[PDB]
């Protein structure tokens, strides 16, 4: 059995193709929505590339009512092959909001459609999230955290936005109004390190937030979660000492070279403005005695 | 009818000039967000600019909510509704918003009616207007510089 | 009614990016398909997406007009929605430029005789550029209406004369039997919020620090080259002195001008060093 | 010895006090800690000079109820230095966040 | 960046004239006198370089590395001679 | 008459049985093969549907479709196993039959059983009188346990008992020696 | 190969390209020497064609057959050894020259009287022994436009590579063998590029591999 799901890349007209999806067929609130996620596959990086809508049908009511068409997968099938006959069927994806009950169920319906391990992935199409709104998630068979039978479950993947040539285009045109393309490099990057930090931070929070829930007993006890905090504080770095002062040593040696740096950007203006002042005085004299 | 919508909506904005009613502005706001024909939303946007003519401090809001607008058109009614709002005022709040609106905004036609605007508030200074309109006069942009161009027909007329 | 010149059609942003996702794939085949959307009124034309017609073993021709594929494409695209019109088609035209043929002019009369108000948007993905994403419709002259000379074309509004004809679109005749249309993409706040997805780095990459290795050799190379372009700088002050205008303008034109090159290296150096310094500070105070 | 190093923490030990929780004599604890590291136990290394064990990463343990107090105390501590870093940086670079 | 389209004629820059014109000779045979794009690093505009060329305009539109018009070869190893200084 | 149906066959352990030669899964094949064939006499534009009401959870095989060869390959490829939650197929069936490719065919149900309904009496009353509700018309055939499952399909059927829409015919023909499509074909069809 | 969609090709009219690759293309198989086919209106590389073989070659090897064997040739049995030495040996028993030592000959220039066999001796090589026959006329090789008069020796050679073992034999040399002159015309001097492009592929920069060649003159 292929082992590929280290990392997802997701072309963004899939998502767009959810989006779509989602405000073409009138979903009201918890009314998910399903479809077919057509890509390349047998590599480590698993690629998704093209979606197409399906007639899912499910009632808020007992977990096993879901219904979805059999022969609509394999006619969109043959007209997408007709149509490119590089893109297979790699799974599915669902409207968000999260994980549901049927997600491992439904899944085992699209095992013979595809070839490799089906593949899920969450899209939040309502934009309640503030990082990447899509995430995978391979139904691989482990043994229980709990010390009992060994379960088929979703283990969470890496997934990257990333578009080729044909879309990188389309993005950018189509949002060339709010990105800002001046920006600066030392700005963007300084950025991005403050929004990995309001990450960290949320992440810390939700990860509190989860403990406070397992003291109260509204969740079970998970070793596994509990071993791996554990793991995290166990490798902690004590710094506030020969951590400590090879540190200090390559900051004081990494200031000296930004030093260097500015006093040599500082000789370039020098240049800058002398030339600058000799080509005004030039400009001045040929008015001068132009006019004259 | 996108024929006699544009023609219909001007022709409410003319009759209810300058009252500023609270039942029409709300009734043509709700109606241009849903309207699918382009027309009828600028005719819309500009009977509402209308409606606003002389309420220089009553017409504060539907300037925060039309020049923040998502449809494009209904910028372009921001613009002419502080036009008329402040109109012949030269107040200093309209003319801020308009430069704003004048560099930062993707459809040029907002763009062009933000300048028109602008050379509207300041009708009352026309010795003024060459001034500030002179930097506005050499953008690359070709709809500023149209847009210029109407400012100081209408100043200086 | 001899339609106006105000006309535009609506690309949606679904629309556009599967033109150019299937454009893209097909060059140097003139790949086509259908175009689903709705006639709003006289002046507006939304097209709200489109699908693709397979490309038949005919190599560079727009002929493969499969009826059997449309059929069912229309029919069982209804099971979820899009419930919409067969408004126009696209084919793409890599390479040239957006203009229609002959070929082109037969499919679109073919299509006209069924809707007659049928666009024919022509996608260009090879010389299109992350901004200026080429794209312009096509409607097909009346016929004996040059006989007037009025072309259905009311200038009610410069919003259409805007808009420039293309040069060599004009060879294969632009106003001669089809005249052309404006585009406007329109987005949605939904779309260009969560498109900017597309640029937001992974969350666990901003506090990662790289090798401490390659950040002193990286430094020490850039010291080197420093030395080496103060160096040339020196070389090229002193070689400035003598040399006239004339040449000055073009003299920095094949070689290594010393000065950009030092520019370059001192800021480069040190955005990379402050973003250093920055992690690793940041790092060593939070992480703890 | 992993009781008393779970026990007692310190990321350093001592002979005495291993041959005192072991009833080994001083001169087995050596051979003790060899099996310990060999097994996966451990990952530390031994003086002899001057006898003072150290001891790095330990062997996991499943975690009680009273550990994730202590647990959960310590992250909320972590979180809020981390919010008043990201407070600081926000407040002191808004000029070129953009 | 629209000119760098993907049919293009490969030249030969022979002479900066100014400081956004060139002398190219184009591989159709005859010399032209065209303009550089004022994204190219003028740095590199060597003296018989292998600029590329816009197809009809000839307008300069890109450099490349300058071993790629190459139609001789460097020897590499499957020609490599088999005898010795011995 | 154009008439959308759905076939809910039974592949439990119970009807693994073989009370009918040679068993009542290959019976209720025959029965499927004969319906089908009845229905595209009757009209060839009414869709039939394929669902297995045992392996776990129901499992659809096939959508509305009015060719053979689709749900006869599902029907070489569902294996016996499993009980009958026919509360569960019976209201995915329910579920398929709101997604007619034809909005004006009437919708038909025609389940086979051969298991004791060990279901919720009061959530079946309720799901019979949503299918009637809905039109729904429901026929099912009984061969097999028929000393428990007729204490519930009378229930059903007087629940459903529509009088002037497509009324719903029960069958507890018990196991005889004559054909089974041949039992069938007269009293619950017409 | 510039990069993966971006290709350096010629063109037989003469000028050079930057060609987009289409996608089902094998960019593997892309490398100096590939014949591939350009659409003419965007100059999209299509097809991924093999080798070339000029029809100024085929034309030369596709001669008859020649109904003469080595039995109609009578009195010469010891320079049908000599010939035989060189023609057949190496190409059928390339061990003998190994422990030996001998490096392998490569060309035999028959020689004699006008009307001796020389010619003959060929049809025989041609229709005994095997091997793909290549017979070169000296003057079918001399055209009128610059440089084909060596184009063709270059196609010539290039086709014994790919067809090993070859028997290239020239005929009646000494059209295109005159001792060049140091004050010739400018017909005899383009005749001495061809006497060069011809005598730097038989012991140039470069081995010939399997290629034989018979030579024959008055
Ligand atoms: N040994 C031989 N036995 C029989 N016939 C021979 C022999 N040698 C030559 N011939 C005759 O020579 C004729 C073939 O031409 P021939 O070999 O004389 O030309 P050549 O000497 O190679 O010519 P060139 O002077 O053009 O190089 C045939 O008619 C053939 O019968
Ligand atoms: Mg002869
Ligand atoms: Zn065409």
């Amino acid at each position: 059995m292929s082992l590929q799901h280290e990392k997802v890349t997701i072309a963004p007209l899939v998502l767009l193709s959810a989006l779509d999806h989602y405000e073409r067929t009138q979903t009201k609130e918890n009314k998910r929505c399903v479809g077919v996620i057509l890509g390349d596959a047998n590599s480590s990086t698993i690629r998704v590339t093209n979606s197409f809508a399906l007639p899912f049908e499910e009632d808020e009511k007992n977990s096993d009512v879901w219904f979805l068409d059999h022969n609509y997968i394999e006619n969109m099938n043959e007209m997408c092959k007709k149509i490119n006959a590089k893109e297979k069927l790699i799974g599915w994806y669902h409207s968000g909001p999260k994980l549901r009950a049927s997600d491992l169920k439904i899944n085992e319906l699209f095992k013979k459609y595809t070839q490799n391990n089906p593949l899920l992935l969450i899209v939040d199409v309502k934009q309640q999230g503030v990082g990447l709104p899509t995430d995978a998630y391979v139904a691989i068979e482990q043994v229980k955290d709990d010390g009992t039978s060994t379960e088929k479950t979703f283990l969470h993947l890496p997934c990257t936005i990333e578009a080729e040539e044909a879309e990188e285009i389309g993005v950018e045109h189509l949002l060339r109004d709010v990105r800002d393309q001046a920006a600066g490099g030392l700005s963007i990057r300084l950025t991005n390190q403050l929004k990995s930090l309001k990450g960290l931070q949320s992440k810390l929070k939700d990860v509190v937030e989860y403990l406070d829930k397992v003291i109260n007993k509204e969740l079970p006890i998970n070793h596994t979660i509990l071993g791996k905090l554990q793991d995290v504080f166990n490798l902690l770095p004590n710094l506030g000492n020969n951590l400590q002062k090879a540190l200090t040593v390559k900051t004081n040696d990494e200031l000296m070279v930004i030093y260097i740096s500015n006093l040599v950007r500082s000789i370039i203006a020098f240049d800058d403005l002398i030339e600058n002042k000799i080509q005004n005085k030039k400009i001045q004299e040929q008015r001068v005695k132009d006019k004259q | 009818s996108a024929t006699s919508g544009e023609a219909a909506a001007l022709g409410m904005g003319l009759c209810m000039l300058g009252t500023g009613k609270p039942e029409a502005i709300h009734d043509m706001f709700t109606y241009s967000q849903e309207t699918q024909h382009g027309n009828i939303t600028r005719g819309l946007a500009v009977g509402l600019a209308l409606i606003n003519y002389g309420r220089q401090e009553l017409a504060d809001d539907l300037i925060t909510k039309m020049l923040a607008s998502d449809e494009s058109l209904l910028r372009y009614g921001g613009a002419f509704t502080i036009a008329l709002a402040y109109a012949g005022t030269g107040n200093n709040s309209a003319v801020k918003r308009l430069l704003h609106v004048a560099v930062s905004d993707s459809n040029d036609d907002v763009r062009r009616a933000a300048v028109i605007a602008l050379g509207f508030v300041l009708l009352r200074d026309y010795t003024t207007v060459p001034r500030i309109v002179q930097l506005l006069s050499k953008s690359h942009n070709a709809h500023v510089r149209c847009g210029t161009a109407f400012a100081l027909g209408i100043a200086c007329a | 009614g001899r339609d106006d010149t105000k006309e535009t059609v609506y690309i949606s942003s679904i629309a556009l990016l599967k033109m150019l996702k299937h454009g893209r794939a097909g060059v140097p085949m003139e790949v086509m398909g259908l175009m689903l959307g709705e006639f709003v009124d006289d002046y507006t034309v939304n097209v709200v997406d489109v699908f693709a017609m397979p490309q038949s073993g005919t190599g560079v021709s727009v002929e493969a007009v499969d009826d059997v594929f449309q059929a069912k494409m229309m029919d069982m695209l209804k099971q979820t929605g899009r419930d919409q019109m067969v408004v126009g088609w696209y084919h793409s035209h890599p390479g040239f430029g957006c203009w229609l043929s002959s070929v082109d002019v037969n499919t679109q009369k073919s299509f006209e005789q069924l809707n007659s108000r049928a666009v024919a948007v022509v996608v260009d993905p090879i010389q299109s550029v992350k901004g200026k994403v080429v794209i312009d419709a096509f409607r097909l002259i009346d016929t004996g209406a040059l006989i007037n000379n009025l072309e259905p074309r009311q200038t009610t509004s410069n919003t259409g004369l805007l808009n420039k004809a293309n040069i060599q679109a004009l060879i294969h005749g632009l106003n001669r039997h089809y005249y052309s249309l404006n585009i406007d993409y329109h987005k949605t706040a939904k779309e260009t919020k969560m498109l900017m997805n597309l640029h937001k780095e992974q969350w666990q990459s901003g506090l990662k620090m790289y090798d401490y290795e390659e950040k002193e050799e990286s430094n020490l190379a850039a010291t080197k080259s420093m030395v080496k372009i103060a160096e040339q700088y020196s070389k090229r002050i002193e070689e400035e002195k003598e040399l006239t205008e004339e040449e000055l303008k073009t003299r920095y034109v094949g070689r290594q001008d010393p000065k950009k090159h030092l520019s370059e290296t001192a800021d480069e150096t040190l955005e990379n060093n402050i973003v250093s310094v920055l992690t690793a500070g940041v790092n060593s105070v939070a992480i703890k | 010895l992993i009781e008393t190093v779970f026990v007692k923490n310190i990321r350093m030990l001592s002979f005495e006090d291993i041959s005192k929780a072991t009833h080994l004599p001083k001169d087995n604890v050596e051979h003790l800690v060899m099996r310990a590291i060999s097994l996966g136990l451990l990952k530390g290394s031994i003086d002899q000079v001057n006898e003072l064990v150290t001891i790095s990463w330990v062997q996991p343990r499943i975690i009680s109820g009273d550990q994730i107090t202590k647990m959960k105390d310590r992250l909320v501590e972590w979180n809020d230095q981390v919010e008043k870093l990201g407070k600081k940086m926000e407040a002191r670079g808004q000029s070129i966040w953009v | 960046k629209r000119i760098q389209s993907v049919p293009l004629v490969i030249g030969q820059f022979l002479e900066p004239i100014d400081q956004n014109t060139g002398i190219v000779s184009s591989t159709t045979g005859m010399s032209y006198v065209v303009r550089i794009l004022s994204t190219l690093d003028r740095e590199l505009l060597k003296p018989s370089m292998s600029v590329a060329l816009h197809r009809h305009s000839n307008a300069l539109v890109d450099i490349l590395p300058p071993d790629s018009d190459s139609s001789i070869s460097v020897m590499g190893e499957n020609e490599k001679p088999d005898v010795t200084y011995a | 008459v154009l008439e959308a149906t759905v076939l809910v066959i039974d592949n439990s352990e119970y009807s693994r049985n073989g009370d009918f030669p040679r068993t009542r899964f290959e019976a209720q094949i025959d029965s499927v093969e004969f319906i089908f064939q009845a229905k595209r006499n009757s009209n060839p534009e009414n869709t039939v549907g394929l669902i297995s009401g045992a392996g776990a959870n129901p499992r659809v095989l096939s959508t509305f479709t009015a060719e053979f060869g689709k749900i006869l390959a599902g029907l070489h490829d569902t294996q016996i196993e499993g009980k009958l939650h026919m509360a569960t197929a019976l209201q995915i069936a329910q579920l398929t039959l709101k997604h007619r490719q034809n909005k004006v065919q009437h919708q038909r149900i025609v389940a086979f059983v051969c298991s004791p309904i060990s279901d919720s009496r009061d959530e079946l009353i309720r799901l019979a009188k949503t299918l009637k509700k809905n039109n729904v018309a429901v026929d099912i055939i009984n061969f097999g346990e028929i000393e428990q499952n007729t204490e519930l399909l009378d229930e059903f059927i007087a629940a459903v008992n529509n009088p002037q829409e497509e009324t719903s015919h029960l069958l507890t023909v018990t196991p005889g020696p004559r054909l089974l499509y041949e039992n069938i074909a007269s009293s619950p069809i017409i | 190969e510039l990069s993966e969609e971006k290709y350096i090709v010629k063109a037989s009219s003469g000028p050079r390209y930057i060609v987009g690759v289409r996608n089902s293309v094998d960019r593997s198989k892309l490398k100096k020497g590939v014949r591939v086919t350009l659409d003419i209106t965007t100059l999209t590389i299509m097809r991924i064609l093999p080798r070339e073989t000029d029809p100024l070659v085929y034309n030369m090897t596709s001669f008859e057959q020649g109904e003469i064997t080595f039995d109609g040739i009578g009195g010469l049995t010891e320079q049908i050894r000599e010939l035989r030495e060189v023609i057949e040996l190496p190409l059928k028993n390339p061990e003998i020259f190994q422990r030996v030592g001998i490096k392998p000959p490569k060309g035999v220039l028959l020689y004699g009287p006008p009307g001796t066999g020389k010619t003959l001796l060929a049809k025989a090589v041609a229709a005994t022994i095997g091997a793909n026959f290549i017979f070169s006329p000296a003057s079918g090789i001399v055209d009128k436009y610059i440089g084909e008069s060596a184009r063709i020796i270059r196609e010539m050679f290039a086709y014994a590579k790919e067809h090993e073992p070859c028997i290239i034999f020239m005929d009646e040399v000494d059209a295109i063998g005159g001792r060049r002159f140091s004050e010739g015309t400018s017909a005899d001097r383009e005749i001495q590029r061809t006497l060069m492009e011809l005598l730097t592929q038989m012991d140039g920069f470069d081995n010939l591999g399997q290629t034989k060649i018979i030579m024959a003159t008055n």
